[PDB]
RNA sequence: AAGCUCGUAUCAGUUUUAUG
RNA sequence: CACGGACCAAGGAGUCUAACGUCUAUGCGAGUGUUUGGGUGUAAAACCCAUACGCGUAAGGUUGGGGCCUCGCAAGAGGUGCACAAUCGACCGAUCCGGAUUUGAGUAAGAGCAUAGCUGUUGGGACCCGAAAG
């Protein structure tokens, strides 16, 4: 069970990696080459108001 | 995504696939589900703008102490758009066939 | 049309002493004793796999009646092939049920894409 | 024999029960004690200052509270500590008579 | 005698995709040396601290020339008197950055190094310090 | 880019408002780093195992 | 910009994409020419396309631009186009003027 | 009523090229044809 | 000034068009509003359809000049955008230098047909051009050839005798060519567009 | 294998030529 | 020669970790490391961080010399020359009276830290199975 079973990573570079993971919710051509059809959504970053 | 909640995160426990996280954390297993990146958003219009605050652009500063995003290896990057350029394109020795003649 | 196809090798490789035990099977594997005569390349003795058998990649995957193949599940997939009816031909994986193939056909045909295996649990 | 840690998860979540409890009874209380400000030994850290154990009998009286009331009212008293430099022993009396000005307290 | 970088990295991806081009097209020798010394590892990239910069612009015609480091540009405090250059690398230390900006010179990509000077004409490459490692 | 974006309702129109982007979207992607920093972070929930 | 979505698109994967047993990989989105995701056929990085999809009616052309890249929900613009062979080809080589070959 | 402007530098850089070429087309006609010469008479 | 940026790039065609026309409504009633107008057109220009109306706008920004003080303003006005375009130039897409080279001649243009009522102005006109040509060597490119071939579009055989007379007054450009030989017979400069140059000066 | 500081302008299980 | 094999099925042997490494990648860069600990949590995850501590931070003259610039269509010519190479001057801890030799991967202008990956040495049962005694 002493096996390692985590792993360190940098802080800094983990924030890098959350950065990119948001800019890519924009590109809009992300979107589709994961999953998601997104293709009826009126807009890109889709932005709802507040009162949800 | 939302900012503070009123009381959202009850009524999307429940139904299928949705899931939100506050800006404060954004978890990147569920921005990246399984480092395929780019999940489908809905932002607020809170945390759209609170998404400053956060992370901080030339003007406004942190909040995460001591950060700032990332820099650019490039300036911009779409290349072709670079070599296409009449910028280029007037430095440069003419062109070839692209695909060459055969010889004996 | 396509160039005339040559295999190269049309023979199947078997693992050295495959027939007389059981306890080895037929899928070819290397000899490492440094002894044998199979890996030292005797005269009589069975062929080993070689670079130089690879086929012509002007028709390499090419099945002989000149089409590639394709393996399709729904007609959603098939769709695909609407531009390429000439080079791909496409069948039906094995575990499409005797509901959906006869779609898959109909709709087959209608493109003019050649199924290679038509005819799987289908009566009339 | 390896001993490998991994509750360094739980342990975490049963610490913070356990001040949830403690508060949860001594509410108004602040978990807490008041405690002195600290100049350390030894030329390496003596620049830096610290908390300490309890204030001390003479910081205590000249703020203008006795020990045994002391430890009832939130403070807390080390007995066998020798206040010496003028300055520690001034921010130990005024971090007193704050804490005095800031609490209450109830009747009976 | 390589071809692609080591690296995992998009955007020197995009750089090389660019100076291949730029190399096999203009003949000029400045691409080959830049290309030619892009694809080490991260061991062979000495960083130039930018003294050694504020060093190399104290010869002659250094006014007109766009230093250019291949590897990142870490700023140094021991300089307070830094020249009006035009610096351009892969990366700058946020300090070198700001270093150079305050002293009125500028700090630009590879690319946009590019579209300025296709030719390097006019141009300098600093080698970083080398055997100083282990 | 874009400079501004469209706020909508939630019967989903537009709406008068203008947000800018948060210029993070500036950022750089890197698909690499996503992939690493995703194997080492989806490590990190693991109940032990062994015999 | 595009050619990164590319190289995402040609690394990562594309919720649809194909790799037929030979070499070759198609691209199965319901908007594209030529059906194999290569840079210059796959819709998903181009920003600049045009295909041509039947309604269950006659063909319409569709063609998108980078404008509306941001605005999915209406980002392809249509066209119908006639009965004549001829004429449809006309059409085509058409209002494609100055998109490349 | 639609100029692309794009392939008008395109359009001018080419048809330059394209007769600098036919220049070397024709002079390398002049070159050839007079090289049969040269190298004949020296085989004689 | 921040309600037209805003109402300009705006991401729709309505709130776009409705602040064209206030615009024009407007100039008619310093360098920091002139900019900031800029970059709200700049992004005005992004969005654009099918290309008949993206030459419609490219006109508009270019009849948008025409409208010593407004010698002044519309000095200024123009420095605005050559200093916007070759900043935010060079993010540009690829794509779009369609449009933006297009729109960076009828706006070339447009100065010009202004500068050619009546013709000391000028000698300003080119004290921002020569602040300006001499930074990203991709658009004086443009304006060589577009700058000589544009200029025979103001004065409309013996047509060429009707230009060659009235450019044969040939001072205004006298002055411009002036400032292409003073870039080239400088000894730091592209090394490419000297080559280009000495294309089309000739 | 690796670096770059060569492809420099590098030699050779060889013959010669003169000195054993 | 000598050892194993009657045959079939299934199982069956370079693992894990620790300490030092070498390389490659990655993030930052004279810094460097969030995760003992606090706070928050949609709860063994994600996100945030005070105070410390680990490791690092003790310009000469010439000559050649990638690139550059100029002339020259061209070979070549002239100028500037980064790395270091060498040349003879230099400063420092240790050399007998500023020196005779040196000095030490010392200064002369930094390059490190941390994580991943392939690996290598060492101990852990340490590739698997089998020595007798104690």
């Amino acid at each position: 069970t002493w096996r390692k079973w985590n792993v360190k990573v940098n802080h800094n570079e983990k924030r890098y990696a959350t950065a990119s993971a948001i800019a890519a919710t924009a590109v809009a051509s992300l979107v589709l080459a994961r999953g998601h059809r997104v293709e009826k959504i009126p807009e890109i970053p889709l932005v709802v108001s507040t009162d949800l | 995504v939302y900012a503070e909640d009123n009381g959202i995160v009850k009524a999307l426990r429940n139904v299928p696939g949705v899931e939100t996280a506050n800006v404060a954390s954004l978890n990147l297993l569920q921005l990246a589900p399984g480092a395929h990146l780019g999940r489908f958003v809905i932002w607020t219009e809170a945390a759209f703008t609170k998404l400053d605050q956060v992370w901080g652009s030339e003007t406004v500063a942190s909040s995460k102490v001591g950060y700032t995003l990332p820099s650019h290896i490039i300036s911009t990057s779409d290349v072709t758009r670079i070599i296409n350029s009449s910028e280029i394109q007037s430095a440069i020795r003419p062109a070839g066939q692209a695909t060459q003649k055969r010889t004996h | 049309p396509h160039p005339k196809i040559v295999k190269k090798h049309t023979k199947k490789f078997k693992r050295h002493h495959s027939d007389r035990y059981h306890r080895v099977a037929e899928n070819w594997r290397k000899q490492k004793g440094i002894d044998s005569v199979v890996r030292r390349r005797f005269r009589g003795n069975i062929s080993q796999p070689k670079i130089g058998y690879g086929s012509n990649k002007k028709t390499k995957f090419l099945s002989p009646s000149g089409h590639k193949t394709f393996l399709v599940a729904n007609v959603k997939d098939l769709e695909t092939l609407t531009m390429h009816t000439k080079t791909y031909a496409a069948e039906i994986a094995h575990n499409i049920s005797a509901k959906n193939r006869v779609v898959i056909l109909a709709r087959a045909k209608a493109l003019g894409i050649k199924v290679t295996n038509p005819k799987g649990r289908l009566a009339l | 024999r390896v001993k490998v840690h991994f509750d360094q998860a739980g342990k975490k979540v049963s610490r913070r029960n356990a001040r949830a409890t403690r508060a949860a009874k001594i509410a108004p209380r602040p978990l807490d004690l008041l405690r002195p400000v600290v100049r350390a030994p030894t030329v390496k850290y003596n620049r830096k200052v610290r908390a300490g154990r309890g204030f001390t009998l003479a910081e205590v009286k000249a703020a203008g509270l006795t020990a045994a009331y002391a430890r009832t009212i939130g403070i807390a008293v080390d007995h066998r500590r020798q206040n010496r430099n003028q300055e520690i022993f001034d921010a130990n009396v005024q971090r007193l008579k704050e804490y005095q000005s800031k609490i209450i307290v109830f009747p009976r | 005698h390589r071809t692609a970088p080591k690296s995992d990295n998009v955007y020197l991806k995009l750089l090389v995709k660019l100076y291949t081009f730029l190399a096999r097209r203009t003949d000029a020798p400045f691409n080959k040396v830049v290309l030619k010394a892009l694809f080490l590892s991260k061991i062979n990239r000495p960083p130039v601290s930018v003294s050694r910069i504020a060093r190399a612009l104290k010869q002659e015609g250094a006014a007109n020339k766009t230093v250019v480091v291949v590897g990142t540009v870490t700023d140094d405090a021991r300089i307070f008197e830094f020249p009006k250059t035009t610096v351009a690398a892969l990366r700058f230390t946020a300090g070198a950055r700001a270093k150079i900006v305050k002293a009125g010179g500028e700090c630009i990509t590879l690319d946009q190094l590019a579209v300025r000077a296709p030719k390097g004409q006019n141009t300098l490459i600093l080698r970083g310090p080398r055997n100083s490692r282990e | 880019s874009r400079p501004q974006v469209t706020v909508h309702s939630l019967t989903g129109e537009a709406t008068a408002n203008a947000l800018p982007l948060p210029a993070v979207f500036s950022a750089p992607i890197r698909p690499d780093i996503v992939h690493t920093v995703f194997t080492s972070v989806n490590k990190n929930k693991r109940q032990a195992y062994a015999v | 910009s595009d050619e990164i979505v590319w190289q995402v698109i040609n690394q990562s994967f594309c919720s649809h994409r194909i790799k037929a047993p030979n070499g070759q990989n198609f691209c199965r989105n319901e908007y594209n020419v030529t059906g194999l995701c290569t840079r210059q056929s796959c819709p998903l990085a181009n920003s600049k396309y045009a295909t041509v999809k039947c309604d269950n009616g006659k063909l319409y052309l569709y063609m998108k631009t980078p404008e509306r890249a941001h605005t999915p929900a209406k980002l392809w613009e249509r066209i119908k186009l006639s009965k004549n062979y001829t004429k449809a080809l006309q059409q085509i080589d058409e209002h494609l003027l100055h998109w490349s070959k | 009523i639609l100029t692309p402007e794009s392939q008008l530098k395109k359009s001018k850089a080419q048809q330059k090229t394209a007769e600098q070429v036919a220049a070397e087309r024709a002079a390398r006609k002049a070159a050839n044809k007079e090289k049969r010469a040269i190298i004949l008479e020296r085989n004689a | 000034t921040s309600n037209f940026v805003k109402q300009l790039s705006s991401n729709n065609r309505k709130t776009r068009v409705n602040a064209l026309e206030a615009l024009k409504k407007y100039l008619t009633a310093k360098q920091i509003e002139f900019n900031k107008l800029w970059k709200g057109l700049y992004y005005a220009m992004w969005f654009s359809d099918r290309p008949r109306p993206q030459q419609r706008l490219a006109n508009e920004l270019g009849e948008l000049h025409g409208l010593t003080t407004n010698d002044k303003a519309f000095i200024k006005f123009s420095r605005g955008f050559w200093k916007v375009m070759c900043f935010e130039w060079f993010n540009i897409d690829r794509y779009r230098l369609d449009k933006y080279l297009l729109l960076i001649r009828r706006v070339l243009f447009s100065q010009l047909k202004y500068l050619q009522s009546r013709n000391k102005l000028v000698d300003e006109y080119i004290k921002k051009v020569l602040r300006w040509l001499p930074v990203y060597t991709g658009i004086p490119i443009h304006i060589v050839d577009i700058l000589l071939d544009e200029w025979e579009r103001l004065l409309k055989k013996e047509e060429e005798m009707r230009k060659i007379a009235e450019s044969a007054k040939k001072t205004p450009l006298a002055d411009v060519i002036a400032i292409f030989q003073d870039i080239v017979a400088d000894y730091n400069n592209s090394k490419v567009l000297r080559e280009k140059i000495k294309e089309d000066l000739f």
